[PDB]
RNA sequence: AGAUGGUAAGGGCCCACGGUGGAUGCCUCGGCACCCGAGCCGAUGAAGGACGUGGCUACCUGCGAUAAGCCAGGGGG
RNA sequence: CGUGAGGGAAAGGUGAAAAGAACCCCGGGAGGGGAGUGAAAUAGAGCCUGAAACCGUGGGCUUACAAGCAGUCACGGCCCC
RNA sequence: GCUGGGGCUAGGAGUGAAAAGCUAACCGAGCCCGGAGAUAGCUGGUUCUCCCCGAAAUGACUUUAGGGUCAGCCUCAGGCG
RNA sequence: GUGGAGCCUGGGAGUGAGGGCGCGAGCGAUAACGUCCGCGUCCGAGCGCGGGAACAACCGAGACCGCCAGCUAAGGCCCCC
RNA sequence: GCCCCAGGCGGUAGGGGAGCGUUCCCGAUGCCGAUGAAGGCCGACCCGCGAGGGCGGCUGGAGGUAAGGGAAGUGCGAAUGCCGGCAUGAGUAACGAUAAAGAGGGUGAGAAUCCCUCUCGCCGUAAGCCCAAGGGUUCCUACGCAAUGGUCGUCAG
RNA sequence: CCCGGUGGAUGGGCCGGGGGUGUAAGCGCCGCGAGGCGUUGAGCCGACCGGUCCCAAUCGUCCGAGGUCU
């Protein structure tokens, strides 16, 4: 049936993107521990 | 059906015992007498290609 | 229990062994020779016996008779020209059956062809 | 002399081919050559390459006899499984494992 | 009337030999701890990155369209 | 892997030296056998050693009227030293 | 009414034609990280050898009754005899 | 009465779910492999050993070890034995 | 007075004593080691009561380390233990819609599975066509068949 | 397990009977036609019951006695 995942670049973007974080100061927390982290993909890649 | 499951793992003696059967019968084949070839009975010899003493397929 | 039953089931629906049946038969006048599974062809032996039969029969009835099944003009048509003459004094034994040496590798099947006779 | 040729890494169950190769341990080669080639097995075909392999061996490298050719002893070991995942019902996953097999044949020439 | 050892489809134990596996031993371009030194960077645009750059380049390193780089000085030979 | 915040692996070792196996043979190839390098090749790259589990292959004893937490004591037999 | 796209409401909070349902497949209080190595009078486990000695399962009191403090009973060291 | 006896002083304990058997009682139904006490024993911890066929506590008897020696305990002495 | 004398020696919890072994420090700028260390396998040989220790044989190829002490991440079978292997079930169930296939020819080492021809069945308010989202090169071609495809596969997303 | 294996009727054919369905097609005639009539109990016909060697069980290969002792 209809799963949980159902993929939109747009969601995606405008809700995980990385505007989407930096402009509150729980997402830039997120930034900064996925820094710390050394995380390659600071955030979740999308296309255009 | 409650999922019957394997109570106990199989010994070693116990696996090879039921494996006993297993045996794999040769095949049993006789020559060709064309092509003095083996083969099976009751069949076109593949080498000679004849059958009952006369050609059937083209080898 | 299939006491006395006769006739091969081949793991297809009734249907599909008849439409078995006539391919079976095509390929058969068409090439006088071909190669199938073993209980396909002892299950083609009377099938085709009958229409070579009909051929020996020849007439207007028969034509429609075998027709209903080949569903060919022109391989009905060699059927009653270069086949019911070939097979004009020969009583039944229209077809042989030979075993193959060689099973299909795809699946270990036995192989045989069944061929007209001369 | 003992000649030998070995399917190193035979992609197939090593069970399944034992029973084939268990088949042809003591014969003469020829009549292993013709049990091969009319046994409805697939690991036979394998066995067959390894035998006539281990023929040739015989003959060019160690020089013996071919007419005195019989297998002398032959086996498989287990090859380095390839684990592959089964999907199963309700997420639950296995792992197959796609059994190698090494094959061994061994060569001398029977006198009397 | 008798007794009996015997066969091994296979199995069991032992021995020899293999395969699988990667424990163990040894090693260490790594890490841990402690002590010493040093201790801010950023609108001259930082940290961190995207993407690009090699003649042929997948990736890491470098670098930035001047793209595994340019200039001057010092070391070096 | 998780939408995401986030969780989070495994994975080192040939050889002194690639000297990494020319070439021949079997094979479609793989792989194998020779040859060769090598101190060594069960050091051959799936590479130091290579244990056990597990798997087979040969040999010795033994087993198809037979009762068993698998052993232990005795006796006998067989085989080996 | 159903559905697409564009958005908003979230954790003792949202939403809910209300089932305590749903809130990223387990919602009478989400998930992740952190406090955190929470606590667990409870369960399980706790790895080499030899030797000497060798219990208790009772009393009292207990928010105590399957847990505890004291005494009983063990051992050890020293002293007395 | 010299005993792994006793006392005192210290350290360390565990134990504080007990159970069966006998006897004396309560409760119970003068039932329970029941419960609760007292005296005692055994097991627990002695499922080490003989007997009771088998069986923790019934009978015998306290297992440092070895011996292809002997004497007895309970219990047995028709075969198993 | 190392030996004799007497007595004792079932054992959980538990108390005490006595040793063995593992890593590392001193001994050690030492000693053993290519005539072979550690390590592995084996011994019916010797030492000890045991933990263990020697010694021997083969593998191994480069470290090991005494007496005598010290210090511990020190001794594993259990923890529905953790990691990793290999088993058992087992050549069993299954191979993922009952829309259905058959034959000839070719390719090719290799053909039920690939290509072609013919025949047959199925969909046809689709199982056909187009767009959007999502997917991200899966598109074409050539080559290849180690793996993947639930078989094969000379084909292929 | 039974049967057969060229000496063979074992199975497929074919033939004949059985049995079933129920008057084939084609043609002729009658109908404007749907249809009807005759040919015609026809045609078809799975197993059933027998015959016929037409077609197949070809050629074949391999195991398997040397008889324990009083
Ligand atoms: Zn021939």
């Amino acid at each position: 049936m209809k799963r949980t995942w159902q993929p939109n670049r747009r969601k995606r973007a405008k809700t995980h993107g990385f505007r989407a974080r930096m402009r509150t100061p729980g997402g830039r927390k997120v930034l900064k521990r996925r820094r710390q982290k050394g995380r390659w993909r600071l955030t979740p890649a999308v296309r255009k | 059906a409650k999922h019957p499951v394997p109570k106990k793992k199989t010994s070693k003696a116990r696996r090879d015992a039921r494996r006993s059967h297993h045996a794999l019968t040769p095949p049993t084949l006789v020559p060709c007498p064309e092509c003095k070839a083996m083969k099976p009975p009751h069949t076109v010899c593949p080498e000679c290609g004849y059958y009952a003493g006369r050609k059937v397929l083209e080898v | 229990m299939r006491h006395l039953k006769s006739g091969r089931k081949l793991n297809r629906h009734s249907s599909h062994r008849l439409a078995l049946y006539r391919n079976q038969a095509k390929s058969l006048l068409t090439h006088g020779r071909i190669t199938t599974t073993v209980p396909k062809a002892k299950e083609l032996r009377g099938f085709v016996d009958h229409l070579i039969h009909l051929a020996k029969r020849g007439d207007l009835h028969a034509r429609r008779l075998v027709l209903r099944d080949l569903q060919d003009v022109k391989l009905v048509r060699k059927l009653f020209d270069e086949i019911a003459p070939r097979y004009r004094d020969r009583q039944g034994g229209y077809t042989r059956v030979l075993k193959l040496a060689e099973r299909r590798r795809g699946d270990g099947a036995p192989l045989a062809l069944v061929e007209l006779v001369e | 002399m003992e000649a030998k040729a070995i399917a190193r890494y035979v992609r197939i169950s090593p069970r399944k081919v034992r029973l084939v190769v268990d088949l042809i341990r003591g014969k003469s080669l020829e009549e292993a050559r013709n049990i091969l080639r009319y046994t409805n097995k697939r690991g036979a075909y394998f066995v067959a390459k390894v035998l006539e392999s281990a023929a040739a061996n015989a003959v060019n490298n160690h020089d013996m006899l071919e007419d005195r050719l019989y297998v002398k002893a032959a086996y498989v070991d287990e090859g380095p499984a390839l684990k592959r995942v089964l999907p199963r019902a309700r997420g639950r996953a296995d792992i197959i494992k796609k059994r190698t097999s090494h094959i061994t044949v061994i060569l001398g020439e029977k006198h009397g």
